[PDB]
């Protein structure tokens, strides 16, 4: 679903409750470091997600609605932009994301492309079981 | 011990030494299984071993009441167990509540009839949750679930719904439909009566805020008023808002952010912008949310599929816009255009004049042909009753005649 | 208010009729048979119908009850649904033997509809009259009876209407089932040519003389209504959003051209 | 002449067949593969009439358990009382899905097949493969293969008999192309509705806006396409 | 009951009949019989004789029905009895006597006499259920003959003009009301000073009903083509009232009958409607808010408000933008020769576009 409190509440409070967080006297230290990761990979999936219609995304919307700084929301989109190879246009000076990626049918037309490879790479994989 | 138990009496019941259901001796040890399962479930255990035991006692004590005659303060019990199952179900399992709920309703509307019951305020707030309760149940976001098979989810909820007596889970708009043909919407209390002629027909989007917000808070107020209801009302508020979005989605184009939170009163706004964004993520309609000078637009016609439908079809009457869709350019240019000409079009009747004096002129001469056909075909009828069975025995003989004939040439 | 009042009826009805006279066995003037459906307060639903081994004369009339139970309950494992609503006879309505076919539906205990199919070469002849029987007697000697009338309509299910429309035009001449589109395509340029033809007919009835009162804002909220669908509004935006559409629509079967293709090459390794 | 393999011939459909096959439909259990019964016939002129039919009704919900001998029997008894006899030249189904072949239905007309030569099966695909030509398919299978019958287990059998090569992309039968001379009743039945019944007829065409507004129907097909696709090359 | 498949002799059975009621309907059947076995005699006892004290003498009543239809003259004798039904005062044995006649069989329909007679009497004697079986028939059965002798059609006039208030439903009123203008606005009652009365009561009729727009069902047919404009109707004041757009053209050319009750809520309903067709209609056809707030006089919010519901009127009907672009399409409304003119012009189109998208397709199937 996405929700980052909802998912900080329930690994939190559930080890709470169970005996869990009390083994360790850096427990809010690694608290921390989860609820940025959670904070980060919500973010993630959010922008995933919602790739599938977002013409456009502001950056602030994404700092306060997250609750994180403007240097981690520039960081956590460029690395997702550079290391997957995405086509986005990234303006960190206007704070901006321009992309167009929509769409219903060229996911329909991806996955028949993914299909109709692994049919060449089987005839293929044929071929050289062959000879 | 629970599990154990269960299998000494099914095993017992397997027995039949000297023991019958006329004696009600299955009674007390599915009252005891019944009181011990529903009171672990309440106060702490593992969700799925608790219902897989239980879903089995149900089945054999559905077979036991069907074969022995359904019995009334049994059945009555079922009913109080139902609704124990119908909380637990708005936790885990929105189709099982939507499906046990209209059990509970049906069996105790049954159990007034056959043993009369004047506790009309408490019928009142029962009926009024049941109204409330029973249309909320959302969309599946299960995504790892949906990729190793959805469908094997789906044959354990229909088995299960069937086990429970209802068949197939029901859908969003049957649900709240068929609740509104039956009479027990005539008894609903005067607050939550007019609260869905607000939610369902005087739908109008710019006042549906006005209205809903102070029933809302007065059914969230619980010294009387059923816990189960107050704990209902924010999946209900969200319901509303939902509702409300798709029905948005249908009449504006475009929107400023600034006036739409004016639009949507709310306890934070926040969580209200948090909600649309929500919404917006998983796609219960077709929006790009934010903008430079944050604006937001649901355009036209742009994705009128999955995304603007939610996911399958509306969840509201039809005031959803005239949008294109697959064949609709065609088949309302050839509509529209055989309208016009057929409601009053003299060409039209002066061809079909003229059509009907052509099938009278060879419905005249079939008459003639019928007669001769009533010939030619007692004449068929009789000879292919005898030619076509004296084939159909060689298609027989002749397999003993391949067995004759290869014991001969051996 | 009285119960039964509209029947509503199908083509497959009308069809187990047609079938079950035309076969043959005999049964080329009076055929008669039971018919079968469903009810909802001053509607009758008429789902199906079966005939039965049967005898009318003067004075007789046969009805085999015994296989009428048995065919029933071969049609109620077939339907959970369907319920025994009346007799089906061809013409001509109203025989005086009519009451024999009552006592013969008497033993069995249900109310019956009566439907006449007729079979006339005249065109405001009804093709199937219903009739429910009214006094109705009993105790003084039978059966005796008058009708009241029924009225038929058509609706049962939409893709038998469909259906039906599909075979009307194959009654027609032959229209078939690879052509569909095209047919539908030729169909309604066949409807929008006497659409063209009858505006210049209205329009042209003004200027002779006086006309088109019947067709002036009414036709004109016909247009309108053709007009607010297809083409739906008018600007630059929405014509480049056409064609957009029109260009993924043919990547989409482009696409599936590449996927045929590749099940061919697939194919044509694997039948060497 | 209509004339194909072996000793068969062109099948010819009335359109009382297809609206007997319309009334039982494709509800009451939608998702569930029932083979729906039998077609029955006679050999006639350059043809094969194929004048009823009726459906075999089996423990359906989601489930769908075979079904009793004498349901057949009592039918095909009662049947003959009212009209000529049990001569049974085919099989139909729909069901669920656009077509699709479930591999022990393949046996199954195998099984027929080598009992009944003059025998098509019939494949009925109407807006379950968005209607949509080619709606109805008439198949008959192989006399190679039948030859060979019976069978043709796993390698044993296969190996002997499918190098002596079979086809089985084969005959597709042609259905109506010409006049039965029964159309005369519904003839009579068209100028009257039309007539004064006009509100049926639009009606009924009005139902197509209605459903083509509301459907996803070229996705749809597309997705539960997709998925098929998918399933039986990875299978494979 | 008692059956009817005794040897006919079926007045005689009939007469057996009455003397199985009161002493009085004996006394007449068996003295009526020492004198003659009759026709219109020995049936004037059902006439006359009362259904005791509740209508369970239906069976034997649906055996005289047809029994009176056939000798003589069958309107003189059916427009006889009915009386006694609405005198009664059930409904449902009285409404079973007129089903079992109907119209079209058993010495048929008139000509309309008969079936005028069985429904005058079942709009007397029970309410919508009937009326509402009987309107589609009489509508279909119109358009295939209408009385040539005027008292016939006026008889059925008046039969409309009762059932359409009558019809405790705001549409079936409509629909029955605009059935009743177009017969008059078509033919019969013309005779203008019946023209004039129901004239009238068109303009009330107009006002009545908030759906009813403003003279658009006048223009749309007949109606205006048929009614004076200016001379004792005051009709064509209403559409000077509905162009030139203001509470203060109501409030010059308003009239004490209709603001007594009164017009005050139904003049911002029909403002409401006028405005947003008129600018839009003229513009043409994207029209800015802040314009349409000073054309409505009211507030953006407002405008907005009064935009859901001129949508689900239906009267424009797509989507709307926030500023520009505020409503769009449909077109509903009146427009004269606004839209005669654009019929003109889309006829063009039509005849260019089918001819040419025809021949593509004929080189393509």
């Amino acid at each position: 679903m996405g929700d980052w409190k909802t998912c900080h509440s329930f690994i939190i409070n559930e080890k709470m409750n169970g005996k869990v967080w009390d083994l360790f006297p850096e427990a809010d230290k690694v608290r921390t470091m989860l609820v940025r990761k959670i904070q980060e990979e919500s973010l993630r999936t959010y922008l995933f997600t919602y790739s599938s219609v977002y013409d456009s995304i502001s950056m602030e919307t994404l700092s306060d609605m997250f609750e994180l700084d403007l240097p981690t929301v520039h960081s956590i989109i460029s690395k997702m932009i550079i290391n997957e190879e995405l086509m986005a246009s990234l303006d960190q000076p206007t704070q901006t994301v321009v992309m167009h990626r929509t769409e219903p049918t060229a996911q329909q037309n991806l996955a028949l492309q993914l299909a109709e490879k692994l049919g060449s790479l089987v005839e293929n994989n044929e071929r050289v079981f062959d000879h | 011990k629970l599990c154990d138990n269960l299998r000494m009496h099914l095993s017992q019941i397997q027995r039949h030494h000297n023991q019958s259901t006329a004696i009600n001796l299955n009674n007390p040890e599915s009252q005891s299984m019944h009181l011990e399962t529903r009171l672990v479930q309440l106060d702490s255990a593992i969700s799925m071993e608790l219902w897989q035991e239980a879903f089995k006692a149900v089945e054999d004590i559905h077979g036991l009441f069907s074969l022995s005659k359904k019995p009334p303060k049994p059945q009555l019990m079922a009913n109080y167990y139902n609704k124990v199952s119908t909380v637990f179900w708005k936790s885990g399992n929105a189709l099982f509540h939507a499906s046990t709920l209209h059990r509970l309703y049906h069996l105790s509307r049954e159990m007034r009839k056959n043993l009369t019951q004047d506790e009309m305020q408490r019928m009142s707030t029962r009926v009024l949750l049941a109204t409330l309760s029973i249309p909320i149940t959302p969309e599946r976001t299960d995504i790892a679930r949906l990729l190793d098979m959805d469908g094997i989810i789906v044959e354990k909820q229909r088995r299960l719904a069937t086990l429970l007596g209802l068949q197939a889970p029901p859908t969003r708009i049957g649900l709240i439909n068929d609740m509104v043909r039956f009479n027990v919407l005539q008894y609903v209390v005067p607050e939550v009566k007019d609260l869905y002629n607000w939610l369902e027909v005087e739908f109008n989007p710019l006042k549906l805020c006005e209205r809903v917000t102070k029933v809302l808070n007065w059914v969230r107020e619980q010294p009387e008023k059923e816990p189960e209801l107050q704990q209902y009302v924010p999946q209900l508020q969200s319901n509303t808002i939902l509702r409300l979005l798709q029905q948005v989605a249908q009449i504006y184009q475009s929107i400023e952010f600034s006036r739409l939170t004016s639009l949507v009163p709310f306890v934070d706004a926040f969580q209200l912008e948090r909600a649309i964004v929500d919404a917006a993520r998983h796609c219960d309609l077709q929006v790009r949310i934010d903008h430079t000078s944050r604006t937001l637009s649901f355009g036209s016609d742009l994705n009128y599929a999955t995304r603007e439908d939610a996911p399958i079809g509306p969840h509201l009457q039809s005031m959803p816009s005239e949008q294109i869709r697959n064949q609709l350019t065609a088949m309302s240019s050839v509509l529209a255009k055989a309208l016009e000409v057929i409601k009053p079009a003299h060409i039209l009747q002066e061809k079909e004049e003229q059509h009907q004096l052509a099938v009278t002129a060879y419905l005249k001469n079939s008459r003639k042909e019928h007669q001769r056909i009533l010939a030619r075909r007692q004449t068929i009828e009789e000879r292919k009753e005898r030619l076509e069975s004296l084939n159909i025995q060689r298609e027989k003989e002749e397999l003993e005649q391949r067995e004759a004939e290869l014991q001969k040439v051996r | 208010f009285p119960g039964g009042r509209v029947v509503r009826l199908h083509p497959v009805i009308l069809a187990s009729i047609v079938d079950s006279y035309e076969r043959r066995n005999e049964g080329a003037a009076r055929v008669i048979g039971t018919l079968l459906g469903t009810v909802d307060k001053h509607s009758v639903e008429v789902t199906n119908c079966f005939s039965v081994p049967h005898n009318e004369s003067e004075d007789e009339v046969a009805v085999d009850m015994e296989f009428a139970k048995n065919m029933y309950e071969l049609h109620k494992k077939v339907s959970p649904n369907e319920l025994i609503l009346g007799w089906y006879a061809t013409g001509h309505d109203i025989t005086e033997h009519s009451v024999l076919i009552h006592e013969y539906y008497s033993r069995e205990a249900p109310n019956p509809i009566h439907l006449t199919v007729d079979t006339s070469l005249q065109n405001g002849r009804m093709s199937i009259k219903a009739y429910v029987s009214t006094s109705m007697g009993v105790p003084g000697r039978t059966m005796g009876v008058m009708f009241t009338p029924l009225t038929v309509k058509y609706a049962y299910y939409d893709t038998e209407r469909i259906g039906v429309d599909l075979i009307m035009k194959t009654c027609f001449s032959p229209n078939r089932v690879i052509g569909l589109s095209s047919d539908l395509q030729q169909v309604g340029g066949a409807s929008a040519r006497i659409q063209d033809a009858l505006s210049t007919v209205l329009q042209y009835a003004e200027d002779v003389l006086s006309g088109k009162v019947s067709a002036d804002n009414t036709v004109g909220r016909f247009l309108m209504s053709l007009v607010n669908q297809v083409p739906k509004i008018v600007p630059d935006d929405f014509e480049t959003m056409l064609n957009s559409n029109i260009n993924d629509l043919l990547m989409v079967t482009y696409l599936a051209n590449l996927t045929q293709s590749q099940i061919a090459l697939n194919e044509k390794l694997v039948n060497l | 002449g209509g004339s194909g393999d072996s000793a068969v011939k062109q099948v010819q459909i009335d359109g009382l067949v297809v609206l007997k096959i319309i009334k039982h439909y494709q509800e009451e259990g939608q998702g569930t593969e029932v083979v729906q019964g039998v077609l029955l016939g006679l050999v006639v002129e350059d043809r094969l009439e194929i004048t009823n039919c009726f459906p075999f009704p089996q423990h359906t919900e989601d489930d769908a358990d075979f079904d009793e001998v004498q349901y057949q029997m009592e039918m095909m008894r009662s049947l003959r009382h009212v009209n000529i006899d049990h001569l049974h030249v085919g099989w139909y189904q729909s069901t669920y899905y656009g077509s699709f072949v479930t591999r022990a239905l393949l046996d199954s007309q195998f099984s027929y097949q080598h009992a009944i030569e003059e025998s098509v099966v019939l494949i009925y695909d109407p807006i379950k493969t968005a209607q949509g030509s080619l709606s109805l398919k008439a198949y008959r299978l192989t006399p190679k293969l039948m030859e060979v019958c019976k069978e043709k287990d796993f390698s044993p059998e296969a190996l002997k008999k499918a190098n002596i090569t079979f086809e089985h992309m084969f005959e597709e039968v042609p259905i109506v192309i010409k006049n039965s001379h029964l159309i005369n009743v519904l003839m009579w039945e068209l100028e009257k509705k039309s007539a004064v019944a006009d509100k049926h007829e639009l009606l009924s065409l009005a139902s197509s806006n209605h459903l083509g507004k509301n459907l996803q129907l070229l996705m749809d097909r597309v997705d539960e396409m997709s998925q098929d696709i998918v399933k039986y090359n990875t299978y494979m | 009951f008692i059956d009817i498949s005794e040897e006919d002799q079926a007045a005689e059975l009939r007469a057996y009949l009455k003397s199985k009621g009161a002493e009085i309907s004996e006394e007449n059947s068996e003295g009526g019989l020492h004198v003659d076995l009759a026709q219109i005699i020995e049936a004037c006892d059902v006439c006359l004789k009362e259904d005791d004290k509740d209508v369970e003498s239906v069976m034997n009543s649906v055996v005289s029905l047809l029994l009176i239809l056939e000798p003589d003259k069958q309107e003189a004798l059916i427009e006889s009895l009915c009386e006694k039904l609405v005198k009664f005062r059930e409904g449902e044995r009285p409404s079973l006597r007129l089903q079992l006649l109907s119209n079209l069989f058993h010495g048929m329909d008139k000509n309309t006499p008969v079936r005028y007679t069985v429904y005058c009497s079942l709009i007397k004697v029970a309410a919508s259920c009937g009326a509402i079986q009987y309107i589609p028939t009489e509508l279909d059965q119109v358009r295939k003959w209408i009385s040539d002798w005027n008292l016939t059609t006026e008889k059925k006039h008046t039969l409309l003009r009762l059932l359409y208030e009558a019809l405790v439903d705001c549409k079936k009123s409509d629909a029955a009301s605009k059935v009743m203008v177009e017969l008059l606005g078509s033919y019969t009652e013309d005779n203008a000073s019946q023209a004039r009365v129901d004239a009238h009561r068109c303009i009330v009729r107009a006002l009545k009903d908030p759906n009813a727009f403003l003279f658009d069902h006048l223009l749309t047919l007949k109606p205006v083509k048929f009614l004076e404009g200016e001379l004792i109707h005051d009709l064509l004041t209403i559409f000077v009232s509905a162009k030139l757009a203001s509470y203060v053209k109501f409030y010059q050319n308003n009239k004490d009958f209709i603001d007594s009750l009164g017009l005050l809520h139904e003049q911002n309903m029909a403002k409401m409607r006028l405005l947003t067709f008129m600018g839009m209609a003229v513009e043409n056809k994207e029209i800015s808010f802040d314009t349409m707030q000073q054309e409505l006089q009211i507030g953006a919010d407002d405008v907005e408000a009064f935009v859901i519901d001129a949508v689900r009127t239906k009267m424009v009907y797509c989507k709307i933008d926030q500023t520009q672009r505020k409503v769009v399409v449909s077109h509903s409304t009146h427009r004269t020769f606004g839209k005669q003119q654009w019929q003109q012009l889309y006829d063009t189109l039509n005849a260019w576009k089918q001819n040419l998208n025809k021949v593509k397709n004929s080189l393509l199937s």
